[PDB]
């Protein structure tokens, strides 16, 4: 019900976030994760009220893939503040 | 040589031994380094590579007979000396071809080192070429941009290759070399303004020597230590090959370096970068002719193994 | 790369698209997309040059948010239909999300900014994979769902891409980016016919792959990322000058060569479906693409640019040969047109 | 399109039903083209690798002219089937849904007044 | 309190709002932690236990922990107050929107098997080992590859 | 949306008021979108500077919208021809001219007039001949 | 009429028109924030394109 | 799907669990199981284009078992108007709403 519209807007508020950087790569990698939580919560919620137990595997597969996804994301982040001493995105403007 | 070979043995790790190092000996225009080199080589069986020449690449490729000057880039060290600050710039073209020649020599040396396992003495190297250009710019020989173009080629290609393990060095004050020149008489070599010889050594002394000191083992020898290959050889066998970037070269790292030197067309890929300074430019009409003519030489019109002129056979099944 | 790692990565970069294509449970299609994202990032930074880290960090963020949007579409569907897969009933907004998202991973139209930049900082080799074995995956997902997607949006993204790709290409002089821009354009044609005849999308792709794969292995044979660099092709390796000429004109739609067929049948299918408005404008600016293709032709073949003396040195040395694939993919591409009826 | 047809072989190249169709004559101009297309690939390769263009790899030349051609017979054999299915499918529908595809009868010119635009 | 669920959803939304405002990476991590807590709460609210725990031992656990670790390293430089202000701005707007429908916990636990003996969260996900045996193989390959991707990307 | 469509419903040349209003809005809408892309990319230096650019683009676009609407509608009444594509061309002709002025360039007015008018004319023909844009797949 | 007027109008003008487009379309900062927001704008317009043509 | 390597190989790694009415663990049927069957045995052999008009009764019902919105609506109305009747003191919960009962 409405519970779902809050979670969905949470994902859109997290969407507006990842698409509007604020000079901190880490913060973004952190917003990105806010979505995965919202997706995980929504998937788990409907699976639970549909009594669809055959699908519970998914709520977790979503997290397992999302965790590594984030692992890759942070290694890129560490790589950046090793080459530029900061995670600030402006630095990432060489490919112009 | 490829990953396949490397995967199954063929590791540079298994082919290295104490005597296996890249040792260059650098000196002024006449440091007797030619002699020291051969001996050091004779001592550890090191493959002694001769100093890089205009036609060193031609001796390297195919028949190995010396190429015509225009085929070898039209460079004269002879004209370098008799006509300094020439309108056509033969001196810069000479220097750029020389850098390409040592790039080929250094890469051929590294290929022998990682494959055979034998070490290599290369006399002067890409690492010790800049002193001639520094002196030339200090003199009216080359203009500032010319310098930038060489530096750009050096920055693009030299870092990939591993540094000389040690860099045996001779020193003989300018008066000495000039006098040494007089003994082997050659009209061209003879007319080399001292100040230019001053600038060559100055660079080694100030720039090249300390530069490599941090990177590789530095053994500087006074003329007297020289002419005594035994003693110098002894000292090399004495130094400890520790400090330097060579320490991190694991087998899986060497493989890629080997596959580079294994490909000459890449070694000097950045030597032909399309930067159009006027001396370097072939020019399309002249360049096309020189090509149609270099490519028509016997054994060159087709890849090695396929040109029948020199006596290749089995082409119809190759 | 420890050859073991090379295998794991390459397997993933290859298991990535294959799981997507084979599975029907969308979820399994999403993770196929996810594995491709994870596998490509290591290779992208192989030189680890400062430009590279920038490339990967962009590619990754663009890829990641799109991946999350695709997952949201699957999560929403799960509530609007218990099924884990798009159906006739699917809410229209649910599908449009999937189009935008998938059009970001494929990099079409107003989301075409990441591709040119990542194509600029990655090696020529990984450039090919990033352009052609990473487009197969998302396109598969779209082609499967074609009956349901919107004809309007696709067309807009199609036309936009064609324009952006063309206009972008005109100014670019870096080859990697000229190709990135071409890919945006061709990708556009492909997505134009998806709603109408998916089978033609799979032709306008293969032909693009059979055209781009030879073109890039050509750019790297001499590893030239500059037109000035490819222009001295006449000295470094003269034979490839002939086919490089035809393949690039083939990439644009000129009639004798194989490249006309994809544009010709896409136009025939769109006119059959009555889009004689859309098809006309696309074909017209498609002609802009050939202008920048021919400008390169000029520099590389029809006119001989001046070269450097140091080049004579590279001639001497035996040139490492181009793999056989170049030939088989150059000819099958430059001239198969006489065999079009079977291809379609 | 043609996928989703009853009986579709989910991953097969050419269903046996294609046996009913005539086999492609080995000298079909197309297969012969593929042959020439192939010979050229071979010749091109020799050229790009800087070998005597025609007098080299006479074994390869054969692999090429004979690989392309081999591919052809078995491809054309299929594409031929696909087209043949298309008719089976198309013609059938015209009948099963006859009213929609009605055999109209045109009138002879004697009856049809076609407009005359005088060139003058 | 039937409103319990809505209340929770709102809190979650607000937390994600903060993350959206992109505060200091550490503040962001903290905010997410709060949201993740809210999340496990909601899932548990429906009845799913194992599921709720996971996010806790995974997100409220290391997911943000490493982030935290990470930030310490790459985030050094500390308007958060202004951000807090906008947050209140959003809160009221959020509330205003619900008040919009205001003018214009009734049904949860929509259906339940009062008597049941082997129904409970986790059992379904336990079927990763049987009748869903392709989820967990692909996830395992994901982890086994991710090891390699991170080790080279750091290399 | 029932709004914009209205433009087409009443016969051309009639009720110019509504035509001009609708045309002005569309231009203005495009102005906003155009300014947005122009500000998102190629950003400004100060918020105000960008607010100005939004305004500039919006007004210019709104103007081209108005004159197009006004000229085409009026050209129709005066010419007593409501379905003559030329009407629109005169309108597009005018629209381009406004763009040219707002960009302070006679040359732009040239290209603008021809290109813009032609486009508008084609719209009229399109409507007259029932051309379909972005059509549904009917194969 | 030959040379300038018939070369400035058809052949040259078309030359000038598009070059301006590429220049304006291809003069990009290269910064990710800018580019990304453009993705934002797109999502917004497409959301609407569906909405208004519901 | 795009490449049916699954049907060909006969394997079913991805099909066994795509809808709610599929085998549930320990044979515990999921909710709505009464309709999805009726809505997919209907649309079997009939393609989608014709699974979308004539098999609309079964989706309109399955769209209501799951979403269960018409119920919400009806009930909500009952609630609102009951409020109005209570408003007019017409109605108040009986012991029916609150009373003892069978096991
Ligand atoms: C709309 C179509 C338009 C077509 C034309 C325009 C499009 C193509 C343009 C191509 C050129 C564009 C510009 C490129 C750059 C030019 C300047 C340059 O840098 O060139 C240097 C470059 C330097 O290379 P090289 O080292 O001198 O190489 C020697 C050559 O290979 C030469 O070697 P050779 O002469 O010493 O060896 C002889 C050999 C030469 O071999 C080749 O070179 C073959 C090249 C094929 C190219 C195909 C392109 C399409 O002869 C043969 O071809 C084989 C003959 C025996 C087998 C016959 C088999 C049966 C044929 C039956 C008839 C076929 C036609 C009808 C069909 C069948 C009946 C229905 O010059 C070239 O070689 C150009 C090669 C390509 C020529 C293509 C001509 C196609 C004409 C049509
Ligand atoms: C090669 C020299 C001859 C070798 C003969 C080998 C032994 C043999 O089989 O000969 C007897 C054999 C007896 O054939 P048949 O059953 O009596 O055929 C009589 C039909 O009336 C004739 O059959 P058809 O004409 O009905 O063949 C079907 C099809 C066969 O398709 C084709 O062969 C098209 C060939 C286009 C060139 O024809 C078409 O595709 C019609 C469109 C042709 C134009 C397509 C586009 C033309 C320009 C494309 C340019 C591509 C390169 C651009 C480079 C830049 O002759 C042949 O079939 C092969 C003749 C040469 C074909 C072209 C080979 C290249
Ligand atoms: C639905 C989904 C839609 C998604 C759309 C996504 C679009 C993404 C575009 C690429 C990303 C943005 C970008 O690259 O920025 C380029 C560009 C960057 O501008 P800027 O560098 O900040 O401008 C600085 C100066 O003001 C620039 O100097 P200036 O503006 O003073 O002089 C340039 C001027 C000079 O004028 C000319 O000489 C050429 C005139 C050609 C007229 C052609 C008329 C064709 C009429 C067809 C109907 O060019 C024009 O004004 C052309 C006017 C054409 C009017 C057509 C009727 C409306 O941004 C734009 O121009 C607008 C982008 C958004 C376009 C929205 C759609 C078009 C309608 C609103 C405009
Ligand atoms: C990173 C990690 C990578 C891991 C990769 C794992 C790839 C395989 C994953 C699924 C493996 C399923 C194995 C099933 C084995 C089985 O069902 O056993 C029955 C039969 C014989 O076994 P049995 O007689 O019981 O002997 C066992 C004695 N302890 O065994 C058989 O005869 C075959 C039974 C097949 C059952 C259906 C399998 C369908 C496909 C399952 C997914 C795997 C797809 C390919 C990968
Ligand atoms: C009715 C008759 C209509 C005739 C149309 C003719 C179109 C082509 C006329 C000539 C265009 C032209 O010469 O373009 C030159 C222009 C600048 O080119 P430039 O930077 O000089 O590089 C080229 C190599 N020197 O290159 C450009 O910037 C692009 C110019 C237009 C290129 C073709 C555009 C076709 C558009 C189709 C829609
Ligand atoms: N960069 C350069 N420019 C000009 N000449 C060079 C350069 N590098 C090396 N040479 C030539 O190499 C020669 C070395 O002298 P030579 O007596 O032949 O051998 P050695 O240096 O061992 O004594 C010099 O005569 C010098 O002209």
């Amino acid at each position: 019900p409405s519970t779902f519209f809050n979670l969905t807007m949470a994902f859109s508020l997290s969407l507006l976030g990842t698409l509007m950087f604020r000079s901190h790569l880490m913060s973004t990698l952190l917003c990105l994760e806010g979505m995965v939580l919202s997706l995980f919560i929504m998937t788990s919620v409907t699976s639970l009220n549909s009594n669809s137990m055959s699908s519970m595997p998914i709520p977790i597969t979503i997290l397992v893939f999302a965790a590594c996804e984030a692992a890759v994301g942070l290694a890129l982040l560490v790589k950046v503040s090793n080459t530029y001493g900061t995670d600030y995105v402006q630095n990432l403007n060489l490919l112009q | 040589y490829g990953l396949l070979a490397a995967i199954l043995g063929d590791k540079t790790t298994k082919k290295l031994h104490e005597y296996s190092r890249v040792i260059t000996v650098d000196g002024n225009i006449c440091s007797g380094k030619n002699k020291l080199a051969k001996e050091i080589a004779q001592q550890l069986g090191m493959k002694h590579y001769p100093e890089a020449g205009i036609q060193y690449s031609s001796t390297t490729t195919g028949d190995g007979r010396p190429l015509d000057i225009e085929f070898s880039g039209s460079c004269s060290l002879e004209k370098f000396y008799d006509d300094p600050k020439s309108n056509d710039g033969n001196s810069y073209r000479l220097q750029s071809w020389l850098y390409a020649s040592r790039l080929l020599q250094y890469a051929d040396a590294l290929e022998h080192l990682l494959s055979t396992g034998q070490g290599v003495v290369l006399e002067r190297s890409i690492y010790s070429d800049f002193v001639f250009l520094e002196a030339m710019y200090n003199q009216g020989y080359i203009r500032k941009q010319c310098v930038d173009h060489y530096n750009e080629i050096k920055r693009l290609t030299l870092p990939e290759y591993l540094p000389p393990h040690a860099v045996i060095y001779i020193d003989v004050p300018v008066p000495e070399v000039q006098s040494r020149i007089q003994k082997k008489g050659d009209p061209h070599e003879m007319k080399v303004t001292s100040a230019y010889l001053q600038d060559i050594e100055n660079a080694y002394k100030k720039t090249f020597l300390p530069k490599m000191s941090e990177m590789c083992e530095v053994l500087v020898y006074d003329s007297w230590e020289a002419e005594d290959p035994t003693k110098v050889v002894e000292d090399i066998e004495y130094l400890k090959y520790n400090k330097g970037p060579w320490l991190k070269q694991d087998d899986w790292t060497f493989h890629y370096l080997r596959m580079l030197v294994q490909d000459k067309t890449e070694v000097l890929n950045y030597t032909t970068i399309p930067v159009y300074l006027p001396e370097i430019t072939i020019g399309a009409h002249q360049g096309s002719r020189i090509y149609n003519s270099f490519r028509e030489l016997p054994g060159r019109k087709y890849a090695p193994g396929y040109n029948a002129e020199v006596g290749d056979k089995w082409i119809w099944l190759k | 790369m420890n050859p073991i790692t090379l295998a794991i990565i390459y397997f993933t970069i290859f298991l990535g698209p294959v799981i997507t294509m084979s599975s029907t449970n969308l979820m399994l299609m999403w993770v196929g997309l996810e594995f491709s994202l994870l596998a490509i990032i290591p290779m992208l930074i192989n030189k680890k040059n400062p430009r590279s880290t920038e490339a990967a960090t962009k590619y990754f963020v663009t890829q990641a948010t799109a991946s999350m949007i695709i997952l949201l579409a699957i999560v929403l569907n799960y509530k609007q239909l218990g099924t884990w897969m798009f159906q006739q009933q699917t809410n229209g907004l649910i599908l449009n999300m999937t189009l935008m998202a998938l059009s970001m991973k494929l990099g079409l139209a107003p989301f075409h900014f990441w591709l040119p930049e990542v194509t600029q900082g990655i090696p020529l080799h990984m450039g090919l994979i990033l352009l052609t074995w990473q487009k197969i995956a998302p396109l598969s997902i779209l082609i499967q769902i074609y009956p349901l997607l919107n004809s309007t949006i696709i067309l807009m993204l199609a036309i936009t891409s064609i324009f952006m790709g063309a206009w972008g290409g005109l100014n670019q002089t870096q080859m990697r980016k000229i190709m990135a821009y071409s890919s945006i354009a061709h990708m556009g044609w492909m997505l134009a016919i998806l709603p109408y005849n998916p089978s033609l999308t799979l032709l306008n792709l293969m032909i693009y792959i059979i055209l781009t794969a030879p073109m890039f292995m050509a750019l790297m044979l001499n590893n030239s990322m500059t037109i000035n660099s490819i222009s001295l092709l006449w000295n470094k390796t003269p034979a490839m000058l002939t086919m490089i000429s035809l393949m690039l004109l083939s990439l644009g739609g000129l009639p004798p060569l194989t490249g006309f067929l994809p544009k010709w049948i896409i136009i025939t299918e769109l006119m059959k479906n009555n889009c004689l408005i859309m098809a006309t404008l696309m074909a017209m600016m498609a002609l802009l693409n050939l202008f920048f293709y021919t400008r390169l032709i000029y520099s590389t073949s029809l006119t001989m640019f001046p070269t450097n003396n140091n080049s004579k040195m590279m001639t001497h040395q035996t040139k490492t040969k181009p793999n056989l694939m170049f030939s088989t993919l150059a000819i099958m591409s430059t001239m198969t047109l006489p065999l079009a009826p079977q291809l379609i | 399109m043609m996928n989703g047809r009853p009986g579709h072989e989910p991953l097969k190249f050419l269903p046996d039903e294609a046996r009913s169709l005539p086999p492609p004559k080995l000298n079909d101009p197309r297969l012969v083209y593929m042959g020439l297309l192939g010979y050229c690939t071979g010749l091109m390769d020799n050229m790009l690798r800087m070998r005597p263009v025609m007098r080299a790899g006479l074994h390869r030349q054969l692999l090429f002219v004979t690989s392309f051609v081999f591919a052809g017979y078995f491809y054309l054999k299929r594409q031929n089937y696909l087209y043949a299915v298309k008719d089976h499918d198309m013609f059938g529908y015209i009948k099963l849904h006859p009213e929609d595809f009605p055999e109209k009868e045109k009138k002879t010119y004697a009856e049809i007044l076609e407009p005359f635009h005088p060139v003058r | 309190m039937n409103n319990y669920i809505f209340v929770l959803s709102s809190l979650f939304l607000v937390g994600c709002l903060g993350l959206a405002l992109k505060p200091s990476p550490i503040y962001g991590g903290l905010g997410l932690i709060v949201s993740g807590f809210v999340g496990c709460l909601m899932v548990l609210g429906f009845g799913g236990s194992f599921l709720g725990l996971m996010v806790f031992l995974i997100y409220l656990g290391g997911m943000l922990v490493v982030f935290g670790y990470t930030t310490a390293m790459a985030t050094e430089e500390y308007s958060n107050w202004l951000i807090l202000g906008f947050l209140v701005l959003g809160v009221i707007m959020e509330v205003f929107l619900i008040c919009v429908l205001n003018y214009y916990g009734d049904w949860l636990m929509y259906e339940v098997d009062d008597v049941g003996v082997m129904l409970e969260g986790g059992i379904g996900v336990a079927a990763m080992y049987s009748c869903a045996t392709w989820m967990m193989v692909v996830a395992g390959w994901s982890l086994f590859a991710g090891i390699f991707i991170i080790i080279e990307i750091t290399r | 949306k029932r709004f914009f469509e209205s433009y087409h419903e009443v016969p051309d040349g009639t009720q110019c008021h509504r035509k001009t209003y609708i045309t002005t809005a569309l231009g203005g809408i495009c102005g906003i979108i155009g300014s947005a892309y122009s500000v998102s990319l190629n950003p400004a230096d100060s918020t105000l500077e960008a607010v100005a650019r939004v305004g500039r683009y919006t007004f210019t676009a709104a103007a081209i919208g108005a004159m197009f609407g006004l000229t085409t509608c009026v050209s129709a009444q005066v010419r007593e021809k409501p379905d003559d594509p030329l009407n629109y061309f005169i309108g597009g002709c005018a629209g381009g001219l406004t763009l040219g002025a707002r960009t302070h360039s006679y040359g732009t007015a040239a290209m603008g007039c021809v290109y813009m008018g032609t486009a508008a004319a084609l719209f009229k023909i399109g409507k007259l001949e029932g051309w379909e844009l972005f059509p549904t797949p009917k194969v | 009429l030959d040379l300038i007027w018939l070369e400035k109008t058809i052949p040259k003008s078309t030359s000038t028109l598009h070059t301006n487009m590429t220049t304006l379309t291809t003069n990009q900062k290269g910064l990710i924030k800018l580019y990304f927001m453009s993705f934002l704008i797109n999502i917004i317009l497409i959301i609407i394109l569906y909405s208004i043509n519901l | 799907p795009f490449l049916d390597i699954q049907k060909k190989l006969g394997i079913s790694l991805d099909r066994h669990f795509m809808f709610l009415s599929a085998e549930q663990p320990y044979k515990n049927a999921a909710r709505c199981h009464a309709f999805e069957k009726e809505w997919i045995e209907c649309a079997h052999g009939i393609g989608g284009t014709r699974a979308k008009k004539e098999c609309k009764i079964e989706f309109d019902d399955f769209e209501e078992c799951l979403l269960r919105y018409k119920t919400m609506r009806r009930m909500h109305d009952i609630k609102k108007q009951r409020e109005k009747l209570m408003k007019e003191g017409k109605y108040t919960p009986p012991p029916h709403h609150s009373g003892r009962e069978e096991p």
